[PDB]
């Protein structure tokens, strides 16, 4: 490849669902995604959105094109559907885990295809909505996706954690355990 | 339960900055790249049969061909020298280096950007390479990386870190 | 500075 890789357009659209995503990537990281509903450029790092700009109209236009093309390619292929994959999750901390020192648990899920997934956290087996953030789907060279979920937490001798991934490629949600 | 996915991407490959650029666009239907522009060829090509209706058609229309070609400058070159040089290429985040004991010393190097880094163990002033095990680069997904470097041994042991965000190396003694 | 993007060709079917 290269010293660097700019991906200056990623348009992903799916049917049914009418699910669109438009991102920019640089060296594997997400610069921004275009909030298609709000027509807004949403930067992964706030500072960046004040150092540079992107007109979200670009994203909307891109998705519109790909939406149309998907129609055409669906017919052109005799409506061949996507083949579901089984994703793979690994859990790890952002930092070395020190009791009573706040940290972030990361769930990385790879081999995501199609890009529809539930990634949610269990804290000793109850759903943990609070302090949870997720990334966009990042592109893989084999045209599957990866996605990360983050849980902020206070480490503790007394707490067990799971990353649970629900995907069509899996019959029932699957738990990835960390302690 | 039939599901369909389409992907379009414009990929810019840069070597020694913009001294060498390769521009590739890709049209993908359900993981099948079926048409591609590649600046190394200078025109669209069917990658598979699904792309046979498009590539030559697009090649016959001079404005399609001139516009796609020029994206090497108007997208790749423009982005790299403009926004990207003030954002991604200027970002420097210094690693945090902590040593702990697993038996083994573990040197955790966290929260740095960019990826280019050298972590070295030292026992009493000498660079050890034997019995040293580094992870791969771990991508946190948030414009930071981490690397954990194990020393199978424990003397004064020093974890030594080199990174573009640093005027001189971090040395952490144990 | 402004990020600019590739534009996909639209297919007629
Ligand atoms: C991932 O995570 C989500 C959240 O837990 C899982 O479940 C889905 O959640 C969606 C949003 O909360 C649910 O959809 C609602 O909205 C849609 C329109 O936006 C609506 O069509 C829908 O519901 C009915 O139909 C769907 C099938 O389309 C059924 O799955 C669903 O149970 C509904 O059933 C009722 O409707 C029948 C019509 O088909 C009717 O005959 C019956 O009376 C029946 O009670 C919802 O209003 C979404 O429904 C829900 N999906 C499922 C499968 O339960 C999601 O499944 C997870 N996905 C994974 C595993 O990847």
């Amino acid at each position: 490849e290269a010293d660097h890789v700019g991906t200056y357009g990623i348009s992903v659209y799916q049917s049914p669902g009418d699910i669109g995503q438009y991102t920019f990537e640089f060296d594997g990281d997400e610069l921004f995604y275009v909030d298609l509903d709000k027509k807004e450029t949403v930067w992964m790092l706030p500072e960046f959105g004040q150092l540079a700009s992107f007109d979200p109209q670009g994203g909307l236009q891109n998705i519109a094109v790909v939406k149309h093309n998907l129609g055409c390619l669906t017919k052109r292929s005799n409506s061949t559907p996507a083949t579901n994959e089984a994703p793979q999750a690994t859990v790890f901390p952002k930092s070395p885990v020190l009791l009573g020192q706040p940290n972030t648990l990361i769930c990385f899920v790879d081999n995501i295809f199609p890009p529809v997934i539930n990634i949610t956290w269990l804290r000793n087996s109850k759903s943990v909505a609070d302090g949870v953030y997720e990334t966009s789907f990042f592109v893989n060279r084999d045209y599957s996706f990866h996605k990360l979920s983050y849980l902020t937490f206070i480490p503790s001798d007394d707490d067990i954690y799971d990353c649970k991934v629900e995907h069509w490629g899996l019959e029932e949600p699957v738990l990835k355990h960390w302690e | 339960e039939r599901h369909f996915v389409y992907q379009f991407m414009g990929e810019c490959y840069f070597t020694n900055g913009t001294q060498r650029i390769r521009y590739v666009t890709r049209y993908i239907y359900n993981r099948e790249e079926y048409v591609r522009y590649d600046s190394d060829v200078g025109e669209h090509r069917a990658v598979t049969e699904l792309g046979r209706p498009d590539a030559e058609y697009w090649n016959s229309q001079p404005e399609i061909l001139e516009r796609t070609r020029a994206e090497l400058d108007t997208v790749c070159r423009h982005n790299y020298e403009g926004p990207e040089t003030h954002t991604s290429l200027r970002r420097l985040e210094q690693p945090n280096v902590v040593i702990s004991l697993s038996n083994t010393l573990v040197c955790s190097v966290t929260d740095f950007y960019p990826a280019k880094i050298k972590v070295r163990w030292f026992r009493n002033g000498q660079e050890e390479t034997v019995g040293v095990s580094s992870t791969q680069l771990i991508r946190n997904g948030d414009w930071t990386f981490q690397v954990l470097v194990m020393l199978e041994m424990t003397e004064v042991y020093t974890c030594h870190v080199e990174h573009p965000s640093l005027k001189s190396p971090i040395t952490v003694e144990w | 500075g402004l990020y600019l993007e590739a534009v996909p060709l639209q297919v007629g079917c």
